[PDB]
């Protein structure tokens, strides 16, 4: 198609079109007109991407000024799958318009996924795998190669390649997705990520997780090239928050105290051997540090940033010396003092938490260490390390852990809060103290994106409601509009099945444990329903240990005997490396003969971003409703600051997170309209929540949908399943609900200009 | 997988389905065993039941669920050979090599039917399937430990023989955790998970072993108005209609119908010697297929001489005939040779015809 | 409110010579309580009508029936031309009760093997009356659809109360590409008419495809009672046919002869074909006050016409469904009598 938006050409990919999706441009152009950020609820039960994706290429090729686009999906699985279909929607607009393209659009995500290194990216953990590409390519060994002919310097090569002919020019021109990126970079034996990383500074939209936008810790060569003014679109924007937070949180465990101990003593060793080799480069450093934040080489860095700076980019932080912190041997010594401190404070008895400012105070009290020596430790320890360029990393792991502490416990205030659990209930009364710390404003990370940026977007299958994310983030709006699925039919089923056969209430809320009566009731149910659905299924327990409890106890009794012998069963296992294997194997036997039953986690990665078509999901279940606070009061905490900062109650909140995370799960299991599929879930409490659902999924689940029992919800879903089976396709009532090529849309919308 | 020379050649699989029917080895041999015909052609003509017979044999069950079974759905029966005693186990050894090693290595001692099946209800069905026994009957002993070490690594190795490098839409390992270095938390106790890895490690093994691929007008008008006014002149009279007028032509059409119905009644819709009808019968049968391979090789073509020498038998087997019908009017006297001529008339003349087109034919490619 | 096909625009080819292979499923999965006995004994019951209509509707073809049971394929008839064989052969079977599970790639193996010797100018064909959610394959299928598809051989499918995805892609494979014959039912009328529907050629849009002149001879029936002899089952039958060429009796059909081996056929059989190629236009229902034609039947002679103004009774409809080329009314029972059973329309014969 090629229609009109009063002013844009839109190169729409297809020849039918949707009606939400013709909504859907008309009010996020109307957004990009005047600056605003109008979070914009779509279902997914239709393409979301393409919509984004068509007008917003249109847009910036049309109108001359915002040149750049940036697109933040969730995870890099959702990366490559805008990318792919980006790139089906450039193959189109090239064979319609002939080649007016130019255009450059890539992917971005890191290492350990890209690296084609064999050697290298034979190894397994991410960290390793950066460290591992930096040694093998700095700005260090380089030198030690080429002044030092030898055997101790290797490299990858595509590195060197990429020096010799990609940093002059580019990538051919197209819109790679990593399988076509890592094909051709193989073929011209390049080092991909080196080549996306540099190429930043020309791609015509980029596409990046959302850590790489919001974690300080790698969102620091954000170079304002890349937007300054760009359009900015969040796909799959309803976990942002947790995003934040845990970019900002940070873990310690006494036992990773100790290994900064071995660490610092590594580090006197080393300091010792280097100034008795070398002092006076030291001293040069000295000097490099009395004029200044030393910003020449502690930023002009092509290879060298060592730790990164886990406070937000630069803007809390001063530039003198860290005063007595300039002689190294002191800074070992304040980094003892601080890990012995540390560990006492780790020797508490019970549960304490405290502001930074009281525990700034109290180490004041104990060894008087200021605020502003102590916020300079992160770069002083990377620096220092530059200057003793040390052969391996792993020693200190904990070192850098502890300067992040340091740095965030010394910068940040009244946002955030520590906590010093000594152990976990769970198996209490043992020795584990962790150092628990975190923040509690999801706002701060953010912060400085909607400080940035001008003229930002908010979408996703699921937000609901859409207010409390301009309350929690603290963010000014225009247009927050929720689309209906405007269906010639029913297409899908909501449930809540709140009874059982014997008509008792159910959930996972009493316990973690078992109760055989729900564990009998919940085994019936996912029996008749693998009985009933053709290939294709999935469940969502609420939280890991749940499932390996009832998974245990299921198998046994003989309930999993039952539907061993109609499907095939894939568990979700912790190995991210076996999960996807599982995974794999469920769409080849879903899309081959034998069905197949996937069950995983709501808070899982699981339901993060894979995706469920027409085959691969059919009937999903909500075994109970997600529920955090199992574990401890990390939460709480949280959840205080959350009603004394905004007019919110706890149960508020709890039902909201949960009915986001609920409303995730349901919403992959379409793709189109011409997929469908049942959405039952499981609980007593669901019942009430039908209003915190998002609209589209309240739309089809009518009142007397609810709290049914197991067999009539059986009956339901059989009838279901038998309807959509048919071939209802009058083609007349897809004139509805499909506006057929370049005209009805044309005539409807051309008429209803009124 | 079938093929014309194949079935041809495939003489074990002819003498089996010789074995298949007694019309069919009967025909065959006095084809054969009577100075007749070579097996070859005789195949020739029943090839698709040459080929069906085979594709009924060569016939592989499936993996899959009996395959599963054998280890969950095959619970009770403790007694004897229980329910597809050798498929069953069978099953059992396409499906995992070790039981077949240890019941192989366990047959010149310690009987695997009763004893060894009873030791391995407890050793395998705790090792496979349910959870780990652990405690409790730990009768896995000597084979069956052994055994056991061995499926561990064997599995592991397995399992390593299976990874792919998967592609990258589904890489939940690219995709989690390695595109950073970050620092989450983690909050979601041994054992199961085995479990767990047990039935992937199944179902993909099971999948994996399918991959494989193993006047007009005027007075027209004139007469019409006619017979038109004769009728509206009153008339009609049914009385005059005929009743049969003459008497004579009543009988005469009488006669022609009594005729009629006389003919088709000869149409009346248990041979004497039932020893001699039979042998007549295979005699037909065995002329039949003669003049079968003939008429097709006459019609389909360069094998000449085979067509020679089918003519040749033919002609052999039409004397043959002649000399049985000679001695069946002497033996059997008349009567009965004039029921066997009767029975053999349509069969007689039509190898007599095919010998006589065959001589035209012969005559018009020599003349 | 009328429920009428729009158009027919295919009616220039149909496959008239057919080698349809029916394959059953006799396999635990047939044994629920959904249909009345079962699935299994309704749905053998509308196998025999099935085979009696179609060898009477495509009189010159043959065909061959295939179970699935314990995942094997076991032929249960012979590909033949005879329906009593298979008539007989089903009713055997309808004693017997299933077991093990429906293995659809065994069964397409044995049909694809089973059809070979069928010559180019007939037509292959086969109906999977699959009633499962599963198969249970010792290969690869996706490999035996692609040597299907090679060796042009279309499948129509009858599912029972689901839609599976792989017989989705077998039906939209073989076909052309075409996807319409994975018709599935929800109803024991609606399985009647899916029988009633596959019985007749099946034409989409057929490639350009060799086109073959076929030797065929008729038969001339005997006279002769006492004389019993036959050549095709070597029996005493108190009189039959002869070759027109082979020259030898053979037992009453249109068999291929057991001698000469050439089809032989009446006509009657040709005159099916010929019913077959060259349907009429359907029927058009007259505008109820725009009509003002004679008041009866045609055809027929019927009082079903209207009853002139009454409320709502006038303003429903007027019983005067008239076919077009001939333009003369037909009352509802003769056009859905003439569509169905005779095909020359009354009028349209007349002028
Ligand atoms: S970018 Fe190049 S040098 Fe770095 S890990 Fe990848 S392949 Fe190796
Ligand atoms: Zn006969
Ligand atoms: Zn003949
Ligand atoms: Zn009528
Ligand atoms: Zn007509």
């Amino acid at each position: 198609m090629k229609f009109y938006i009063d002013d844009l050409p839109v190169l729409f990919p297809y020849p039918k079109i949707y009606p939400e999706q013709y909504n859907y441009m008309c009010d996020i152009k109307k957004t990009l007109d005047v600056g605003g950020n109008s979070i914009l609820e779509m279902p997914s039960g239709t393409g979301k991407t393409v919509s984004l994706l068509s007008l917003t290429i249109a847009y910036q090729m049309h109108y001359p000024e915002h040149r750049k686009i940036i697109y933040c999906s969730r995870t890099m699985s959702e990366i490559e799958k805008a990318l792919v279909e980006l790139e089906n929607l450039m193959d189109y607009r090239t064979k319609e318009l002939g080649y007016q393209e130019d255009f450059r659009g890539l992917g971005l995500t890191s290492r350990k996924n890209l690296c084609l290194h064999p050697e290298v990216s034979k190894e397994r953990k991410g960290t390793v795998v950066d460290e591992k590409c930096r040694r093998m390519t700095n700005g260090q060994a380089k030198r030690k190669l080429e002044e030092d002919p030898e055997a101790n310097v290797e490299l990858c090569e595509y590195h060197e390649n990429l020096y010799n002919i990609e940093v002059e020019d580019y990538l051919p021109k197209g819109v790679f997705s990593f399988e076509k990126l890592l094909k051709y970079c193989e073929e011209k034996t390049l080092c991909p990520y080196f080549i996306v990383r540099r190429m930043i500074s020309l791609c015509n939209i980029i596409i990046y997780s959302y850590h790489y936008l919001l974690d300080p810790k790698i969102a620091e060569r954000v170079s304002n090239e890349v937007s300054k003014d760009s359009i900015v679109i969040f796909d799959e924007a309803h976990n942002i928050d947790n995003v934040c937070i845990e970019s900002l949180s940070l873990d310690l465990t006494t036992d990773a105290l100790r290994r900064a101990t071995r660490g610092a003593n590594a580090l006197d060793e080393r300091i010792s051997e280097v100034r008795k080799v070398d002092s006076q480069k030291l001293q040069d450093e000295y000097e490099k540090l009395v004029q200044g934040l030393h910003s020449a080489d502690i930023l002009t860095d092509q290879e060298e940033p060592f730790v990164e700076t886990p406070v937000l980019p630069q803007d809390l932080l001063t530039e003198a010396i860290p005063g007595n912190i300039r002689r190294a041997e002191h800074f070992v010594s304040f980094l003892k003092r601080l890990i012995e401190y540390l560990k006492t404070r780790m020797k508490v008895l019970h549960v304490i938490s405290e502001t930074p400012k009281s525990f700034l105070q109290h180490l004041k009290q104990l060894t008087f260490i200021e605020r502003k020596p102590l916020r300079f430790c992160s770069e002083r320890l990377s620096l220092l390390v530059r200057t003793l360029e040390v052969t391996e990393v792993e020693d200190f792991t904990a070192l850098k852990d502890i300067a992040t502490f340091a740095t965030l416990i010394s910068t940040y205030e009244e946002g955030f809060l520590l906590i010093i659990e000594p152990y976990e209930i769970e198996n209490a009364a043992v020795p584990n103290p962790i150092m628990r710390f975190t923040c509690l404003d999801a706002s701060i990370a953010i912060k400085p994106v909607f400080e940035r940026f001008s003229s930002v977007i908010i979408t996703s299958g699921t937000i609901s409601p859409l207010d409390m994310y301009p309350r929690m983030l603290n963010f000014k709006t225009v247009l927050q509009k929720s689309y209906a699925m405007t269906l010639a039919k029913k297409s899908f089923l909501p449930m809540i099945i709140t009874k059982g056969s014997d008509q008792v209430a159910i959930s996972s809320r009493f316990e973690i444990r078992n109760d055989p009566s729900i564990v009998r009731n919940y085994g019936s149910m996912l029996v008749e329903f693998a009985k009933i659905t053709p290939d294709g299924m999935v469940v969502f327990f609420p939280s890991y240990l749940y499932m390996e409890s009832i998974v245990s106890m299921w198998q046994t009794m003989g309930i999993l005997d039952e539907v061993w012998k109609h499907k095939l069963i894939l568990v979700e296992t912790p190995d991210a490396q076996e999960t996807s294997l599982a995974l794999e194997t469920y769409r080849k036997a879903c899309s081959n003969g034998r069905g197949a039953i996937l069950l995983s986690v709501a808070r899982g990665k699981v339901s993060e971003g894979i995706d469920f078509d027409h085959q691969y999901g059919r009937t999903v279940l909500m075994i109970g409703i997600p529920f955090q606070y199992t574990e401890s009061r990390i939460l709480k905490a949280r959840l205080e600051f959350m009603r004394e900062n905004y007019r919110i109650r706890e149960n508020d909140f709890l039902s909201f997170d949960a009915m986001r995370h609920a409303a995730q799960c349901l919403g992959r299991v379409l793709r189109g309209k011409d997929d469908y599929g049942v959405m039952v879930l499981a609980d007593r409490r669901f019942s009430r929540k039908r209003s915190q659902l998002p609209k589209w999924i309240a739309q089809g689940l009518s009142d007397a949908d609810l709290n049914l029992s197991t067999d009539m919800a059986i009956s339901n879903t059989k009838q279901f399943l038998r309807t959509m089976a048919q071939p209802t396709d009058p083609k007349d009532q897809e004139g509805v609900s499909v506006w057929s090529y370049e005209d009805l849309i044309k005539h409807q919308n051309s008429r209803k200009d009124q | 997988s079938l093929s014309k020379e194949k079935l041809l050649t495939n003489l074990k699989l002819q003498q089996s389905l010789l074995k298949g029917n007694k019309v069919l080895m009967k025909v065959f041999q006095e084809t054969v065993i009577n100075a007749g015909l070579p097996p070859s052609e005789f195949w020739s003509t029943r090839i698709p039941l040459l080929r069906a017979f085979a594709l009924s044999t060569s016939q592989k069950v499936g993996p899959y669920n009996v395959l599963s079974t054998i280890k969950p759905v095959a619970s009770s029966e403790n007694k004897v050979n229980v329910n597809l005693s050798r498929e069953k186990i069978l099953n059992i050894f396409e499906n995992y090599p070790i039981v077949k090693k240890a019941y192989t290595d366990n047959v010149p001692k310690n009987f695997k039917e009763p004893e060894f099946w009873a030791r391995f209800f407890s050793s395998k069905l705790f090792r496979k399937l349910r959870g780990e026994k652990i405690m409790q009957n730990d009768r896995g002993d000597v084979i069956i430990d052994r055994y056991l070490t061995l499926d561990q690594e064997f599995d592991r190795k397995d399992d390593d023989m299976l990874l792919h490098p998967v592609k990258k839409i589904i890489d939940l390992d690219g995709n989690i955790q390695d595109d950073p270095v970050v620092r989450g938390n983690r909050p979601d106790s041994d054992g199961t998970v085995d479990i767990l890895k047990g039935m992937n490690r199944l179902s993909e093994k099971m999948i994996m072993a399918l991959k494989n691929e193993y006047s007009n007008q005027q007075m027209l008008q004139q007469l019409s108005l006619v017979m038109d006014n004769l009728i509206n002149k009153l008339d009609l009279n049914q009385v005059v209609p005929n009743n049969e007028v003459s008497n004579k032509i009543n009988k005469r059409v009488i006669t022609a119908i009594k005729i009629n119905a006389k003919q088709a009644k000869h149409n009346n819709v248990e041979v004497k010697s039932t020893l001699p009808i039979d042998l007549l019968e295979s005699c037909r049968m065995l002329h039949t297929t003669c003049c079968e391979f003939l008429k097709h090789f006459y019609i389909h073509q360069k094998q000449a001489s085979t067509v020679k020498k089918l003519y040749n038998h033919l002609k052999d087997c039409i004397e043959k005939l002649n000399e049985l019908f000679q001695d069946v009017l002497n033996g059997d006297g008349e009567s009965m040779s004039n029921t066997c001529t009767a029975y053999l008339k349509p069969v007689l003349n039509s190898i007599t015809l095919a010998t006589h087109k065959y001589d035209e034919y012969f005559n018009e490619y020599n003349n | 409110k009328k429920r009428t096909a729009k158009k027919n625009i295919t009616p220039y080819q149909r496959g008239i010579i057919r080698s349809l292979i029916l394959t059953l499923d006799c396999s635990e999965a047939m044994l629920e309580k959904d249909l009345r006995p079962n699935r299994h004994a309704m749905i053998i019951q509308y196998a025999i009508d099935f085979v009696h209509e179609f060898f009477d509707q495509n009189p010159i073809s043959q065909m061959g029936i295939i179970i699935m049971r314990n995942g094997l394929a076991q032929l249960v008839s012979q590909v033949s031309g005879n329906p009593q064989d298979h008539i007989d052969a089903l009713k055997s079977i309808r004693k017997q009760e299933p077991k093990g599970n429906p293995s659809l790639q065994n069964a397409l193996e044995m049909a694809r093997g089973l059809l070979l010797p069928v010559p180019a100018h007939c037509t292959r064909e086969v109906l999977i009356v699959f009633g499962s959610l599963s198969t249970t394959d010792p290969g690869d299928i996706h490999q035996t659809i692609d040597s299907l598809v090679s060796e042009k051989i279309r499948v129509k499918v009858l599912g029972l109360s689901a839609q599976v995805a792989i017989c989705k892609e077998l039906c939209k494979a073989t076909n052309y590409g075409d996807e319409s014959f994975y018709k599935i039912l929800l109803d024991e009328t609606h399985l009647k008419e899916l029988f009633n529907e596959a019985v007749t050629p099946l034409p989409v849009n057929k490639i350009n495809k060799g086109f073959t002149l076929v030797k065929m001879g008729f038969p001339t029936r005997i006279f002769e009672d006492t004389p019993t002899f036959c050549s095709c089952h070597s029996k005493l039958v108190y009189g039959g046919y002869f070759c027109p060429n082979c020259h030898s009796k053979v037992c009453s059909l249109p068999t291929v002869c057991p001698c000469c081996d050439l089809m032989l056929i009446l006509s009657t059989h040709l005159a099916r074909s010929y019913h077959h190629l060259m349907p009429l236009k359907t029927f058009a229902e007259v505008p109820t006050t725009e009509k003002f034609r004679s008041e009866d039947c045609f055809s027929c002679q019927s009082r079903f016409p209207i009853l002139k103004n009454h409320k709502n009774g006038k303003l429903l409809t007027s019983s005067r469904y008239r076919c077009e080329d001939c333009k003369q009314e037909f009352c509802v029972d003769c056009d859905v009598f003439i569509h169905e059973i005779l095909h020359n329309c009354p009028g349209c014969e007349s002028k």
